[PDB]
């Protein structure tokens, strides 16, 4: 399923930029857990990982 | 840096998340109640 992964990765990175739509989830079973996982992914990427990068510069 | 991230994640982030959850749910419920079909 290399092609599916290749397409989805572009879509996921675009969603990470803040632009796009998660229309691909129609084929997924148990959509709730996928929503939760994407929620936590966004939270980690934006709140914790990005903030720590901010903090490091200030202290150095 | 990993130790600091783990420290902040558990102590401060627990309090912040617990503070935000009830506030968000209640405020959104209020907005939903405001609307009438
Ligand atoms: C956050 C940092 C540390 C990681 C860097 C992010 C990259 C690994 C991501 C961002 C955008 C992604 C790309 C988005 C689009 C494509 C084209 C894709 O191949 C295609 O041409 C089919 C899809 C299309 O044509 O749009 C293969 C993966 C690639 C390079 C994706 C692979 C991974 C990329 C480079």
């Amino acid at each position: 399923d290399s092609e599916t992964f290749s397409t989805f990765l572009l879509d996921l990175f675009k969603l990470t930029i803040g632009m796009g739509d998660l229309e691909m989830l129609s084929s997924t079973k148990y959509p709730v857990v996928f929503i939760i996982l994407l929620v936590t992914y966004i939270i980690l990427t934006f709140v914790l990982l990005l903030n720590m990068l901010i903090a490091l510069m200030g202290e150095t | 840096y990993s130790i600091m991230i783990q420290k902040i994640l558990f102590k401060d982030l627990f309090r912040f998340l617990l503070v935000y959850l009830l506030f968000m749910i209640g405020y959104a419920s209020a907005l939903v109640s405001l609307l009438n079909p």
